[PDB]
């Protein structure tokens, strides 16, 4: 209260009154009968506890229902304590009920930011908020996150102190479903970046950034209009003092399929739609394409206009955006022609040579002008891909290819080049965003999808899936070094394996060598390979070999099914090889490395497959993770219908799994919370077995605790000692103040006792002195009653005064 | 049951004049005939009976002496030793120290509860301004009647 | 018992009474002794029935000790005003401001048989005012030592 003023206006939404809380956690409780619960509709219940079927639990419910359910369908509850807590991660109940719980209240009190271990939980508000509010962002410059309530700008801020303190660099990472909304968060993260520490004596190109990126690596989803297919990373580079640099940008999965494909109710990329839009005429003819889409194969299978999209305006958009991006003419022109080649590719045509299975050209029409467009030759073109010369051994194997074989290799390129060309363009951004002065370091924020199990998973799943499996591990080592760092401070006594290590076997199935990409990306180069192909070598070589490894349980179809850490995931391999094609032509990648078109011939320079490359930007990316301290920030989704203060259940709960909280809260929960120093141990247990005594008080302050938990019928194992304090587990501590709790009554109803006999000795003391004054009282005013009102003594009276 | 003093002090208490004194003062008058009885202990036998202890010691001296015996026997828990210690274990930080407040509370809301005004009787000016009390003369005080 | 409280101090105001009232000095007081001293104070109105009345209480000439005895024996449970202080005194026992209303009339109900609910009543009308306000103990004393009125 007294303290927030800084925010006052966003008070309400960062913090609670100070009695609004104190009316909270000190309010009536009983522990042993309030509880959590399973339940077949909700996902969990609160209820009180009315019976105990012997492993059988019957609750009532808040709302009023009763059900039966086992023990361990049954879970525990917070004291008031804990209501609604900064970090979950302080709670002494980490269950799965506690969290989705803790989350929810604080969002129904319109609390967005609630922290649960590293993280930085954020529920979409879908309303506005005072939050983002330029008072806040001051008051969170300078502050320790206990300094302040549950913010991004905490650990936007921290990061930032961090970076000079430390002197290492650092990293954000937000993650979360399409519609967490996590580019609000990371464009206000950067905002708070650019504010706070800024030396322009950009915010443009920053934000012009991303519609060119759009443009490219986002699409029409059949459950968004424009979905990202897009992720992102920024390196902004601050100096030495601490002031503005650099920055750099990269793009990833825009998705290397959609380019050569697309479901039915789906489309690509919007760049094609934008450009045959027609608003620039001269492109059409400069690309030497028409305005009707269905002439580009690769770009109308599935949909080709969407009614909430102005392809005309984005066009310019994305057209305006190249230029600020300060890209060259040529190079825009490199874009702009780069893009319609490929469209080109998949016209491309072939037919069998006869009585030979080769494939033979159906034409140079269209090589004509994909050639052209490229700065390419049409015939070296068509030989180099018709007639691959290899070099099997030391020398160069001219081989052939069939007809399956081309229009598989192409749909290889196209995929290819267009990637590496959206790589490209992340790089030149980013370079924009390239000064000369001097740079110490550097704060990275990356945005990206997280772990989504669809009941259709391909290809574009597995990428990213492996993407998020990947990060987990990253954040389980950080939390198991890190957490090995304050037993090793305190003194504790703790011994864990990494825990990153239980993913391990995961990824390697995946990026090692006869793992699925490699399987994935060898048969890319075999002509006459098929998905069905592809698919057998995948089992013939993991199945019943590895355990990660399964195939799918029917209940669409699946060929695999996988374990990574957020669940089973059920993979459909079909168009996977295409995909993949865009394994690559070596002999025209030759061509394409020395083009007329300085641009595609940089683009490939560092020289194939798609997954190829993910593969070798996730490596590049891990890396520069890596070399960073990691700063966590999960965005959660509350519910698909779009209404604030409001949550669905099983819908954040599946967030929860997926995206690493829960993870991170068991991990917690596996080492030893409580710890107890010392004396702080002997004074208020020594009660339990104080006799436990010569040997226990001639006596030292550690090794005392020791010989006390000598007695109690108490786990001997739930604690561990070490040079400063004692750790132990869970509900131990409560297991002890038990004892204590009747250690008292005797100690206390004794001494009361003694008081109370005591306190009445007194009065007998009093009662008995008194005895005769009372008599004299008594008896005194019994004679003037009777007296008063005698002659005699009236006549004394009025005569009383005249004498001496 | 024997001796006769307790039989003169019986009358001291009638406060009626009839020398038949009730099963509610039954549990204090036990308190001043030498030694200490619990609430809970007076409470389970005889005192549990409603019509059997207004017919066992709200009485005539009849009952009230056998009922003071019965509790004579289990007195030996008069022990000190026990009762200064205990009272350390509350505020331990180097020789009997205690806060006001803790003893206060916790002899008025814990086990067998004592009125406000019983504490703060207790307490009778062996708590000066210091907000600290020392544990080891306060025993002494309490056992000294 | 009305020799054994009945200090030499309290027979010298009586003494000095007798011998106001004992117009003659004679060391008899009769009816015209008793005459004038209602006379010496104001009252003329005295009819012999009253004077009778006075003087039929003793059973010969009232004499100094006839009427010391029959003085002790309507006052056989009255001490001396200091004497009665001392017990309220002992039931004040903190000091300077007189006992309430309640902690009194319990104590004389309670230990012993009786002082009547009936007593105690006629004592608050008779005491007071004094016995309303601070149970006026020491109002209370200088009333029952020194008559109603003063």
């Amino acid at each position: 209260d007294a303290e927030m003023a800084a925010f006052g206006e966003a008070a309400p939404y960062l913090r609670k009154s100070e009695k609004e809380r104190i009316e909270a956690q000190n309010k009536p409780f009983d522990a042993k009968s309030s509880v959590f619960v399973v339940h077949p509709k909700e996902s969990f219940v609160k209820g009180t506890i009315q019976s105990k079927e012997g492993g059988k639990v019957t609750v009532k419910t808040e709302g009023g229902e009763t059900l039966t359910v086992k023990e361990d369908q049954v879970f525990s509850m917070n004291p008031p304590k804990y209501d609604k807590i900064e970090d979950m991660a302080m709670m002494t109940h980490l269950h799965e009920p506690a969290v989705l719980y803790n989350l929810k209240e604080r969002y129904a009190a319109w609390m967005i930011y609630t922290y649960s271990g590293l993280f930085c939980v954020t529920v979409n508000p879908y309303k506005w908020l005072p939050v983002y509010n330029p008072k806040v962002v001051l008051a969170y410059r300078g502050k320790k996150r206990q300094e302040a309530p549950p913010h991004i700008f905490s650990i936007s801020d921290n990061a930032y102190q961090f970076m000079l303190t430390d002197r290492e660099n650092q990293s954000i990472l937000i993650t979360g479903e399409s519609g967490a909304g996590k580019t609000v968060n990371t464009k206000r993260v950067i905002q708070y970046f650019a504010t706070i520490a800024a030396s322009g004596e950009l915010e443009d190109q920053i934000i012009s950034a991303n519609p060119l990126l759009e443009a490219f690596g986002n699409a029409k989803t059949v459950r968004n209009d424009n979905s990202s297919r897009f992720g992102k990373f920024i390196r902004i580079h601050f100096g030495a003092t601490g002031k503005l640099a650099s920055a750099d940008i990269e793009t990833y999965l825009l998705e290397k399929s959609r380019v050569t494909f697309q479901l039915p109710a789906e489309r690509s990329y919007h760049i094609f739609y934008q450009i045959m839009s027609n608003k620039k005429p001269e492109l059409i003819d400069m690309l030497l394409i028409t305005t009707n889409p269905y002439d580009y194969h690769y770009v109308s299978q599935g949909e080709i206009t969407v009614p909430s999209i102005d392809d005309q305006e984005e066009l310019m958009a994305t057209d305006s955006a190249i230029d600020i991006l300060g890209f060259s003419a040529d190079e825009k022109t490199a874009i702009y022609k780069l893009t319609g080649a490929v469209m080109h590719y998949g016209n491309l045509k072939f037919k069998q040579k006869q009585r030979e299975e080769q494939a033979e050209p159906d034409g140079t029409e269209v090589a004509d002008k994909a050639a052209y467009l490229m700065g390419l030759n049409s015939a070296e073109l068509l030989k180099a891909l018709c007639y691959p010369r290899v070099k099997v051994g030391n020398e160069f194997v001219t081989k052939g290819q069939t007809v399956s074989q081309v229009h598989n290799s192409v749909g290889a390129l196209a995929k290819a080049v267009y990637e590496k060309m959206f790589l490209w363009m992340v790089i030149r951004i980013n370079q924009q965003l390239d000064t000369k002065q001097p740079r110490q370091y550097f704060i990275g924020v990356l945005d990206i999808a997280g772990f989504e199990i669809f009941d259709f998973n391909s290809f574009e799943q597995l990428c990213i899936n492996f993407t998020n499996e990947k990060l987990q591990q990253f954040f389980n080592h950080h939390m198991f070094v890190l957490e090995q760092e304050e037993y090793k401070k305190e003194g504790i006594e703790w011994e864990f394996i990494d825990f990153g290590m239980d993913l391990a076997a995961c990824i390697e199935l995946i990026e090692k060598p006869m793992g699925i990409f490699s399987i994935l990306e060898e048969e890319c180069m075999f002509p006459k390979a098929t998905d069905t192909s592809f698919k057998n070598k995948l089992y013939d070589q993991h199945l019943g070999k590895s355990n990660n490894f399964q195939k799918p349980k029917p209940a669409a179809e699946a060929h695999f099914s996988l374990v990574h850490y957020a669940g089973t995931v059920d993979y459909n391999i079909s168009g996977w090889l295409e995909k993949n094609k865009d394994p690559l032509n070596e002999t025209v990648i030759g061509l394409y490395q020395k083009s007329s078109v300085k641009t595609l011939a940089l683009l490939f320079a560092t020289y194939q497959t798609v997954s190829a490359l993910f593969r070798e930007n996730l490596n590049k990316l891990m890396a520069n993770l890596r070399s960073t301290h990691p700063h966590f920030v999960r965005c959660i989704i509350p519910n698909e219908t779009k209404t604030p203060g409001a949550m669905e259940h099983e819908l954040v709960l599946h967030q929860l799994r997926c995206n690493g909280v829960l993870e991170g809260i068991r991990i917690c929960r596996k080492g030893f919370p409580s710890r107890v120093l010392y004396a702080d141990f002997k004074q208020r247990y020594r009660v339990l077995n104080a006799s436990a005594i010569p040997e226990g008080q001639f006596m030292d302050s550690k090794k005392a605790s020791e010989k006390l938990l000598g007695s109690i019928d108490v786990d001997h194992t739930q604690y561990r000692f070490g040079h400063t304090k004692v750790f132990f587990k869970a509900g131990l501590l409560g297991l002890l103040e038990e004892m204590r709790d009747d250690k008292l009554a005797e100690i206390i109803t004794r001494t009361q006792a003694r008081c109370r006999g005591f306190l009445m000795r007194v009065e007998y003391r009093r009662m008995v002195e008194r005895r005769e004054s009372i008599f004299c009282i008594q008896y005194n005013v019994r004679s003037f009653m009777n007296v008063k009102h005698w002659p005699w003594m009236k006549l004394f009276f009025k005569i009383k005064p005249l004498l001496k | 049951d024997e001796i006769n003093d307790f039989k003169e002090a019986f009358l001291l208490f009638d406060r009626t004049g009839d020398a038949k004194i009730t099963l509610s003062q039954v549990g204090d008058i036990v308190r001043a005939l030498g030694q200490n009885p619990t609430n809970a202990e007076i409470n389970k036998i005889l005192g549990n009976p409603s019509k059997e202890e207004m017919n066992a010691k709200k009485i005539t001296f009849e009952e009230f002496l056998p009922m003071l015996q019965a509790a004579a026997n289990n007195k030996d828990q008069g022990t000190f030793e026990d009762f200064v210690e205990g009272l350390r274990v509350f505020d331990k930080e180097g020789n009997g120290t205690v806060m006001g407040a803790e003893l206060r509370h916790v002899l008025a809301t814990l086990g067998e509860k004592m009125t406000e005004e019983e504490v703060e009787e207790l307490m009778k000016g062996q708590e000066d301004s210091n907000g600290c009390i020392n544990y080891e003369a306060f025993v002494k005080h309490i056992m000294s009647v | 018992n009305v020799f054994s409280m009945f200090d030499q101090t309290q027979i010298q105001d009586f003494k000095e009474a007798f011998t106001v009232i004992d117009q003659n000095r004679d060391g008899i007081i009769d009816k015209d002794d008793l005459r004038e001293t209602f006379a010496a104070m104001g009252r003329l109105n005295v009819k012999n029935e009253e004077l009778d009345a006075m003087i039929k209480e003793a059973s010969g000439p009232i004499n100094f000790t006839v009427f010391l005895t029959m003085f002790g024996e309507k006052l056989k449970g009255a001490d001396p005003e200091d004497v009665i202080m001392g017990a309220f005194k002992v039931l004040d026992p903190d000091g300077k401001g007189s006992i309430k209303k309640s902690f009194l009339e319990e104590l004389l109900t309670t230990q012993c048989d009786r002082f009547t609910p009936e007593e105690i009543k006629n004592m608050w009308a008779a005491f007071p005012p004094d016995v309303a306000g601070n149970v006026d103990y020491k109002n209370i004393c200088y009333v029952i030592t020194h008559g109603e009125d003063k």
